[PDB]
């Protein structure tokens, strides 16, 4: 899975 | 003007979606991940360290319209710990027949290991507000911001498929792509995101609880991340489900028939079918499956990712006061 900004 | 482009899942699990983008003259076609949770258009390139390239690359020296933006650099990191950095060109960019001149195209000098390892993603196209862009000294505008002057209306829509192709449209609302009516809700841009407040939730055929849930609409995140007490209420209705410390979230038997999950948009309701909440097996052939709804406690903000957005037709209204619309489909 991805978690697109930090 | 308008544009219309097809978006495709990268794999059998709907981990992410890719959309073709034409860059330069003559056009170079790359497959990019459209991300409403960030604001940079960056690509694999002829400049990227060769050992970190496995992807289609952009070559600026082969484009008659490319211009170097002198002195400009960029550097970004995402919620999963991935990152990239490099220098900046302006060039002609087209999406689905809609052409923008003078778009900032961020060319990667280096990418992190998760980008190298994923053959299907050639870069990202950010669609959050331009205040989140990472170019220095002067931030650059998104593709959507640069298109608004020519568009028939300052809007784009996301219609993501469940294990199926879907569509991104720019400049118009396709009234044949949804059922019922669109309900709009207020957006806060204080943190640079498409940030909004859901009016509450229900599990399966149970009662709707009115409780404010502050979160972001993020096409670049796979799962739905919600408060710990809300997530516990959902998995209490799945008899084999347990939290697994070693796997890193709720797991359950693949043979379960899962309840739906409903979220509020003003007075309206969006229903996520139970099958969408089965993300898939922990490994091929396993008896155990990973859940598509997980706690947001480790992030610090709630995230309406692809598990939620693929259940709706979603309108990103970029008028001077922005709003977000949802319809059933």
């Amino acid at each position: 899975p991805t978690e697109x900004r930090e | 003007s308008t544009g219309s482009a097809t978006t495709t899942p990268i794999d059998s699990l709907d981990d992410a979606y890719i959309t073709p983008v034409q860059i330069g003259t003559p056009a170079q076609t790359l497959n990019l991940d459209f991300d409403t949770g960030s604001s940079d258009l960056w690509v694999f390139s002829s400049e990227t360290t060769a050992s970190e390239v496995x992807q289609t690359i952009y070559t600026p020296s082969k484009s008659t319209t490319a211009k170097l933006l002198s002195g400009a650099t960029w550097s970004i990191s995402y919620g999963d710990g991935s990152s990239s950095s490099g220098d900046v060109y302006t060039d002609t960019v087209s999406v689905g027949g809609l052409t923008v001149t003078g778009q900032a195209v961020e060319s990667a000098k280096k990418v992190s290991s998760s980008f190298t390892e994923d053959s299907t993603i050639d870069g990202l196209l950010g669609l959050a507000f331009s205040t989140l862009n990472t170019v220095s000294p002067t931030q650059q505008k998104t593709f959507f911001d640069n298109a608004k002057a020519s568009l028939d209306s300052p809007v784009f829509t996301a219609d993501l498929g469940y294990h199926a192709p879907g569509t991104y449209n720019f400049g118009f609302i396709d009234t044949t792509a949804y059922t019922g009516s669109i309900t709009y809700t207020a957006v806060s841009t204080k943190q640079g995101f498409w940030e909004w407040t859901s009016t509450g939730y229900a599990v399966g055929s149970g009662t709707f609880k009115s409780t404010s849930i502050d979160g972001i609409a993020d096409t670049g995140t796979t799962l739905l991340y919600l408060p710990a007490t809300v997530v516990s209420a959902y998995w209490a209705q799945v008899s084999g489900a347990k939290s697994s410390s070693s796997v890193g979230g709720y797991v359950f038997p693949c043979s379960a028939t899962l309840p739906s999950f409903t979220f509020g948009v003003g007075s309206a309701r969006i229903v996520i079918p139970g099958d969408y909440i089965d993300f898939g097996p922990i490994s091929t052939g396993s008896s155990s499956c990973f859940g598509g709804i997980q706690s947001s406690a480790g992030i610090g903000i709630n995230i309406f990712g692809d598990v939620a957005l693929k259940a709706a037709f979603v309108v990103f209204n970029g008028a001077t006061t922005p709003t977000l619309g949802f319809a059933s489909k």
